[PDB]
RNA sequence: GGCGUCUGGGGGGAACGCGGGGAAGUGAAACAUCUCAGUACCCGUAGGAAGAGAAAACAAAAUGUGAUUCCGUGAGUAGUGG
RNA sequence: GAGCCCGGUACGUGAAAACCCGACGUCUGUCUUGAUGGUGUUCCCGAGUAGCAGCGGGCCCGUGGAAUCUGCUGUGAAUCUGCCGGGACCACCCGGUAAGCCUGAAUACUUCCCAGUGACCGAUAGCGGAUUAGUACCGUGAGGGAAUGGUGAAAAGUACCCCGGGAGGGGAGUGAAAGAGUACCUGAAACCGUGCGCUUACAAUCCGUCAGAGCCCUCGACGUGUCGUGGGGUGAUGGCGUGCCUUUUGAAGAAUGAGCCUGCGAGUCAGGGACAUGUCGCGAGGUUAACCCGGGUGGGGUAGCCGCAGCGAAAGCGAGUCUGAAUA
């Protein structure tokens, strides 16, 4: 029967911290530091190269800008239809976020990596000419929104 | 709380799929006058960031 | 599958419960009991401790005497560390020691718990501890003198069941509790554990929807 | 949480102080002094054991070369003739026979004497 | 303006608030722009809490939301920047 | 070391008076002499303001293409086909109706008060202050700013005698113990001395170490004293041997630091922070935040985040995509 002397964690899982500069057995007298300088006083950024102008200012900047008003789809591929739609039938969002193979506030997009050859009565957004096609060939309803 | 990010370092680094780090080249923006167009031609593109620099520009980058 | 038979103060059976298999089958794991009773302990240690550094002593803040000159060292504060009635330096502080652990490594860690329990015959069931609306300590006592003859033992009755838990609170080993805030190093602390009947169903068809 | 110190070191102390008795001033009094004692001394120790060794060994030469020479040999050639011979005593017991009984030690010359080459000077 | 009468205010306070003023050492491996900080400190007034508060607001063609404030996230992001 | 001795707890009781909550009836107003809808046009819809220009503040926004909010000057309009905004601006649509005023609840905080908790301290710590403590003492002054806890179960605090001027002590006593005497729990080290054994006044010593004579103590087998698988203190004499730390190419170093003891004194904490790595749960899924309910450490909470497809400055396309006239 358990108790609670008899828990006991993991092998492996704690481990001894290392106490520095409490011995000139483990780490004493300058604890990893080794000696006088500016990294042995306290320390050192990072973004700081001796003088030199730093790859953070001596490279050019990437092109362009944004267009914040992006519209970022959310895909899904037709090899997890088949994965996850044996008996076929009809796909919606929410038939998808069903299995988990997107997000909850998504906006979706069709995309025809994987076999085909379950019928599905797929609604999405927008699609790809590769999932039309597909669709066409395993018979079955890409009607889009 | 948390860490900051910098600036230049996200305005002249991204990654790819694979975690590869990325920059463009230098010398390309003025005195082109005299400059080759092969010299002006291996410097487009965008190229992988050396080794001795990843770790730097990982510390720079994340925080 | 585990079967229970509910037991009575005058002296008799009520019937028997038939209780699940996937609650009660599960395979204990230690470091997971050790880290979620570990973390329970460390929210209840609440964190009065604290001390007054350089900063916030009084005083100090006038360099003492001189630079040069004078013969003895420098110093700069009649507060800092070294002196007599100086700063602590890294010292306690007010703090939080409760860790994030999840639910399910919670539930896992009680669900083993108790079948660890009643793989072993630990778990008894009762439908009361009294008869009507009179706690009488003697009565709990004697009954559980009936049940059980180890030194600790644990109780859950609900709330409204208040005459139970009245009475068999002031017992020396028991330590009682309420099946809605059912934990593990409660559970593990002791050697039996005595459910109501209707905690027992509570539980049971709270946890398996 | 706060833990005094005293118990800690007070250990060490004595250790080292019960193990200075016998030094002359404050290297027997006092932590400090006796630990840099200490270290010296147990280095004096270390060193002393790898070297009694030559130390015995210089006297045992002395002695059996004093008495091979009054019986009128030198050591080089009672070695030469005992590696010769084949003879297996070693230094510390021939000493001790030096000591003891000179007899034995004569007749052991004498079969060195016997077991030598003829020309020791010889090109061979 | 002078005379009489009646009621108020006057100062203290440990923090917390609102309006106003308002630095510097520090960081930038120098430094002035910048930052430290609209912090410390100073002023005038409060209350048991204060201030804000009922759309001359958000949003994006979705048939949407519906006073304000304080918390979690968005986000160390869009961006700003010798 | 007390569940059953005491104080008190679980529990139930209790307020003449004052104070606070609502509860009421007074008292006070207030609509009641009224409303729902119709119908075509004049009038009103908060003025030195909104707006524009010039210097400035603060808004993610450092004068920039820079809206909205605003401060001082100067100029200065209309009332519903009116006006302000939707990041210069213009036309369309949308939303809203400024320049008059009040507004609780959620929120922040503790001089003081009440009751408790502590993997907080326990007299060089903890509030500076367990002791007269913001006192003594210092400074003209603002202002600084200390040190000192413990007899024992109860003072039964040594009556009496002797030495002494007295302090102080020795006996006699109290007391379980005066190796508890109002200098008092225990009572370390440095430090200060008294006795006992060895050794030391012809010798050049980082003060020790290895060998070791001689003497003294001790345990044991024996025999009139005696070696031993011994052990311990001193140790004549011989050999070897240049303090400790820091920093230095290099210090026994005539380079720095330390009079000695005792106590105190320096990689710490926060944070769903970042990266790497062990361990545990789950597993193409994982996990909740604030918050709500919980005497407790427990249950809930899908807003969010990380993954699951990327390329491209961007539109955009998609296991492909970008450049390019091109499958080159």
């Amino acid at each position: 029967v358990i108790k609670l002397h008899d828990l006991k964690p993991a092998p492996g899982e704690k481990k001894a911290k290392t106490r520095v500069g409490r011995g000139e057995g483990s780490k004493g007298k300058t604890a990893g530091r080794g000696t006088k300088g500016t990294k042995a006083r306290k320390n050192v950024p990072v973004m700081f190269e001796g003088g030199q102008m730093p790859i953070h200012m001596r490279l050019p900047k990437l092109k362009g800008f944004k267009n914040r008003f992006r519209t970022e789809y959310q895909v899904v591929n037709v090899g997890d239809i088949n994965k996850a739609f044996p008996q076929g039938g009809t796909v919606g969002v929410d038939e998808l976020v069903a299995k988990g193979l997107v997000r909850k506030n998504s906006l979706v997009k069709v995309l025809g990596d994987g076999k085909l050859t379950v019928k599905v009565d797929v609604t999405a957004n927008k699609f790809s000419g590769s999932a039309r096609e597909a669709i066409t060939a395993a018979g079955g309803s890409a009607t889009e929104l | 709380p948390k860490a900051k990010t910098h600036s230049g370092a996200s305005k002249r680094f991204r990654r790819t799929g694979t975690g590869k780090i990325v920059r463009q080249k230098a010398n390309r923006r003025h005195l082109l006058e005299h400059k080759p167009t092969k010299r002006t031609r291996r410097l487009d593109g965008r190229t992988t960031v050396s080794a001795a620099d990843n770790s730097r520009i990982n510390k720079l980058l994340n925080g | 599958t585990l079967k229970v038979d509910v037991k009575t103060p005058a002296g008799k059976t009520d019937g028997s419960v038939e209780l699940p298999a996937e609650l009660f089958d599960v395979e204990p794991n230690i470091a997971l009991m050790h880290q979620v009773v570990t973390a329970q302990l460390a929210a209840k240690r609440q964190g009065t401790h604290s001390t007054k550094t350089r900063g916030e002593v009084s005083g100090g803040g006038k360099k003492p005497y001189r630079q040069k000159g004078t013969g003895r060292a420098r110093q700069g504060s009649t507060r800092a560390p070294q002196f007599t009635g100086g700063g602590t330096v890294h010292g306690p502080k007010p703090r939080d020691y409760s860790q994030r652990t999840p639910k399910k490594m919670i539930a896992a860690a009680l669900r083993g718990a108790l079948s660890d329990r009643a793989r072993n015959d630990r778990i008894h069931a009762v439908t009361e501890l009294v008869e009507g609306q009179t706690p009488s300590t003697k009565s709990a006592k004697t009954f559980l003198g009936t049940l059980t003859e180890n030194k600790k033992v644990l109780v859950v009755i609900g709330r409204t069941d208040e005459v139970g838990a009245k009475s068999v609170r002031n017992l020396p080993g028991v330590h009682v509790i309420s099946p809605d805030q059912l934990n593990t190093y409660d559970v593990l602390n002791a050697d039996d554990v005595v459910f109501s009947v209707e905690a027992l169903n509570a539980y049971i068809s709270a946890n398996s929807k | 949480a706060r833990v005094k110190r005293a118990l800690n070191a007070q250990k060490k102390r004595r250790t080292v102080l019960k193990a200075s008795k016998g030094y002359r001033g404050q290297r027997s009094r006092l932590y400090r002094k006796a630990k840099e004692q200490q270290l010296h001394s147990l280095t004096y120790a270390y060193r002393d054991r790898r070297a009694r060794k030559g130390e015995f060994r210089k006297l045992w030469i002395s002695r059996i070369n004093a008495a091979a020479r009054a019986n009128d040999i030198t050591y080089n050639r009672l070695i030469q003739g005992l590696k010769a011979a084949g003879v297996e005593v070693d230094r510390k017991n021939l000493a001790e026979l030096a000591v003891s009984d000179p007899a034995a030690f004569t007749a052991l010359v004498d079969v060195a004497r016997a077991a030598l080459p003829e020309d020791v000077n010889a090109p061979s």
